[PDB]
């Protein structure tokens, strides 16, 4: 199961905060598994975080 | 502690006018495992899941 | 007779070598080590502010380098005394601090068109060629404008990235507290560090008349293109008003005989050259003479350099509220501290020429000289799958491990690794099947196996010899 | 006929060594070592206030002493270390006077005052401040009944500007105000002594405590310390009649080995000083006389140290109790090492242990002449290092630090993290040369001629020994 975190600030605090208060990380939760990317475009490399 | 973590370091990483280069929204994708479990004796644990 | 040839070049050999020990006494003082220790320590040693707990040596951002400016440096640099500022009450701040900056211009790279969208401005890694020269923030003074190497008497660096210029934006700080301050905050507010920022240096110097003895200090940080700061140091005690005390009279007596000896040298080698025998270099008695000889010639000539040009001195003496140019002669001395090293290193080999006196020191030199052809057959073979190993190590983990970041950063991993220095606690998790066997195996045939041939080759060698030199007594 | 002779000789020497032993382990008790670690925590670890975390051994600045000389000192100086004080501190100071240099003319304008390093004979001697008794008023080295010190920076004097403190804490701590009111530490000032006396009737064990700070002339602080626990009882149990015995005995078995020793020397008018046997005797005899006579002088001088638990007002000056009885220490010990090492002699007769002490004899010599050649180049990198890197890596700061931060080397104890950074090129090349022909070169060598002369004596041993 997978979520968006928003794409601003105001958007992606008030989605934090709905499932906070909404039991989502609260039960068994085996894992989480944030990962998101990166580009560098000095000198040509990305990178997955 | 993972939802102060985003809270202060993550979401002004990911949005704002530093660190420009993203390459696209990250995800939140977790594990469910189905089977609740009670919480284990805490202290020193025989390491294996 | 023979016996006035080989003791006549003991005794004008003796004589160099206190020479030459009598000036390195003379160089390296006890009360350096100290000086360098107390200014490093007030530097680098301390937090930012009482709350924080990042000090130089710990930078992890350009907001961090802000605090550090108005923080632990003003509070190091200006001291009240109990007008001039002292900094331990015994070294004197002399002239004003410097600050410069350098930096690229928007649009050195080119972002893809396919992502051109999101992506607005880039700017490259630093290189002359793309080096920004435009002013920029509101142009008032000389902290906005460009100004060229040639009008800052300065010079390249070779920093840990790159190898910055000695041109940039520059701002000379004040000789209070309370105008450094302000300048600084001044340069805060109109941003001066932007995202195009490469390197930023801050220079100055200290005299502390106690011992007659300058010090010069530079702090570098440089941010890369990928982000992050990197931070660095150097602080070299000079000695620029030499000629004071008697003890400066009789070392400056002692570099004059030591340049007679030279000249002795020289012509005394060079009469064994077309007078007699020549093409004679399959010796290595006298391919090191000619070593010494050229470090030596070599050592002078920088001496000579680095002392006649001294004008900076007496142009900072004449007025003294500007900044004292005392970069070129901590690059000098540098360079004669290593000559002159390495100068005294080889002097001090060159004594296995006259130890001979007896039969059990004779059989040792043959015993080393005898199996110097084999242990080189041998130093190639062992040395190829060294470099192997240490490529092998390079391409997969010199990207997460920093011990294996660069090639010469695997080589003496490697060295370490056969000290039994490093262990593989953080080899196995940059790769998981890859980091135990690239242990294992480097350990197992590089430290039972062909590491034992040097031990075999040189016990197989030594008994050779004794057995030969005791069999040809034996007939007697 | 010689085997009763040996025996003779055995069995005087097991006698020796048993008393030596028991008359050592006798004097090695563990009450010392607990003692100097709690003073130690008690006077050194415990920070200056309550409001700061710089402790006795993080001095950094002037103001820092005198926050010192009124917070931690005075606290376990007269403890709510249930240990008690004996007569009263004493405080002193070593200065120089307001010129050395020849201040150079190019800057004469901009700074007034020299204070070089620490000299005798750059030493201030006129009085300063409110004159006023012994705190600021020069008094000689004789007159103050002191002595050389050799600290860190260089060797003090025992002379400088002195004042006692008093028994009470509300009093001391009003002469250190006094002395800090008055600027007492100037610029001039190059280091400073505290010392005083401890019984702690708890355990009976006395303590004589220095607590020197010096201070360079580049500015700084460097703090040093030392204690010493004494004990001058000698009389607690029938025990102590047992030393005494076994003190009585081991002086006849000096005399007794002198007296064959010089019979044996008047056997052999010379050349008996090449067996390394007939050799080392002598050196057991003359340390043995010289740990006689030291204990004997540091036994002597005892009624000084009784007469101060009278709750008198005086320094008790017990600088030269604890420094013979480190000397005593160090005889002692060369002494026992020297005698535990004396009985290859007698285990020599077994047939493996005489060949390998054959081994160890006819290889002496050529270890000995490789042990020059190995030794010219390790000074050679030792030297070369200190010029490198002698100003920045605190492990080459000195010659002897070059040293042994080589033998740890060898050992295999670098960190070499600070090698490099002292120097990106001479640094790295230093230490891969330094590996190379030590490790894969220079160190085998040794076990080559070992391996060889062990080889050819066996080889001999079993040839010579077949003709039976
Ligand atoms: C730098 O130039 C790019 C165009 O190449 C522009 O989009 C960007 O805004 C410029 N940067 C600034 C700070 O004006
Ligand atoms: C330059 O600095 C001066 C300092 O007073 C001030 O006027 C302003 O910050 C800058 N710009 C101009 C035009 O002076
Ligand atoms: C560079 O050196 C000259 C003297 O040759 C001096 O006049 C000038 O001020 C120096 N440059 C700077 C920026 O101070
Ligand atoms: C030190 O001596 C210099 C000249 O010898 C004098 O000008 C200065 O006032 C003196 N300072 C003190 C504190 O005595
Ligand atoms: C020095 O002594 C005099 C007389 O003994 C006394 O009046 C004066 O207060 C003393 N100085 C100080 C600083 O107490
Ligand atoms: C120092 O001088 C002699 C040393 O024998 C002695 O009479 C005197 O009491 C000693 N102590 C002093 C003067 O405090």
């Amino acid at each position: 199961y997978v979520q968006e975190l928003g794409l601003s600030l105001e958007e992606s605090r008030d989605r934090l905060r709905f499932l906070q208060l909404h039991n989502w990380l609260d039960n068994r939760s085996r894992a989480v598994f944030l990962e998101l990317t990166r580009y560098s475009p000095a000198v040509g490399l990305h990178a997955a975080v | 502690e993972l939802w102060p973590w985003m809270a202060h370091v993550l979401l002004p990483y990911v949005h704002g006018n530093q660190s420009s280069p993203e390459l696209g929204p990250p995800r939140l994708r977790q594990v469910r495992l189905q089977e609740a479990l009670y919480p284990d004796p805490p202290g020193p644990r025989v390491h294996t899941c | 007779k023979y016996l006035k040839s080989v003791l006549r070049e003991l005794v004008t050999y003796l004589l160099f070598l206190i020479v030459l020990c009598i000036l390195t006494y003379g160089m390296m003082s006890s009360n350096v080590y100290y000086y360098t220790r107390m200014m490093s320590q007030l530097f680098l040693d301390t937090p930012v502010s009482k709350t924080e707990k990042t000090n130089f040596k710990t930078l992890s951002s350009m907001e961090d380098f802000w605090k550090f400016t108005e923080g632990s440096l003003l509070d190091g640099l200006y001291w009240k005394m109990q007008n001039r500022s002292f900094i331990f009450y015994e070294n004197l701040l002399l002239g004003v601090p410097r600050i410069r900056q350098l930096r690229v211009r928007n649009g050195s790279c080119s972002i893809p068109q396919d992502l051109r969208d999101e992506i607005k401005e880039c700017y490259d890694v630093y290189s002359v060629s793309s080096e920004d020269r435009a002013p920029f923030g509101p142009r008032n003074g000389t902290a906005w404008i460009y100004t060229s190497e040639k009008d800052l008497n300065g010079s390249s660096h070779w920093g840990i990235i790159a190898t910055y210029s000695g041109a940039g934006y520059y701002l000379d700080l004040s000789r209070t507290r309370e105008e450094t301050a302000a300048q600084v905050a001044s340069l805060k507010k109109n941003v001066w560090l932007d995202r195009g920022t490469r390197a930023t240096f801050i220079d100055f110097s200290v005299y502390n008349a106690n011992i007659n003895l300058f010090c010069v200090v530079r702090l570098l940080v440089e941010f890369p293109a990928t982000g992050g700061v990197i931070p660095s140091w150097q602080f070299q005690p000079l000695k620029l008003i030499r000629y004071v005390t008697t003890f400066d009279f009789f070392l400056a007596a002692c570099e004059i005989i030591f340049c007679f000896f030279i000249f002795y040298y020289v012509v005394e080698e060079i009469l064994e050259i077309r007078i007699h025998k020549l093409h004679y270099f399959r010796s290595f008695w006298n391919c090191l003479d000619v070593v010494i000889v050229v470090l030596s010639v070599v050592a002078i000539g920088i001496n000579i350099y680095r002392t006649s040009n001294v004008e900076v001195l007496l142009q900072f003496l004449e007025d003294q509220n500007t900044f004292p140019n005392f970069e070129h002669l901590a690059y000098w001395q540098i360079q004669f501290n290593n000559i002159a090293a390495v100068t005294v290193f080889f002097v001090w080999i060159k004594l296995f020429k006259f130890i001979n006196f007896n039969r059990t020191m004779s059989q040792l030199s043959t015993t080393m000289s005898r199996c110097a052809k084999d242990l080189f057959g041998f130093a190639i073979m062992f040395f190829i799958i060294f470099l192997a190993y240490a490529q092998l190590a390079y391409l997969v983990f010199g990207t997460q491990v920093d011990d294996f970041s660069t090639f010469q950063e695997c080589i003496f991993t490697q060295f370490r690794i056969i000290l039994g220095d490093i262990n593989f606690a953080e080899i196995e998790e940059a790769n998981r099947v890859l980091g135990p066997i690239y242990f294992t195996t480097f350990v197992f045939f590089m430290f039972f196996i062909l590491l034992n041939m040097f031990l075999a080759i040189i016990n197989d060698t030594y008994s050779e010899v004794k057995s030969d030199l005791a069999q040809q007594k034996a007939e007697m």
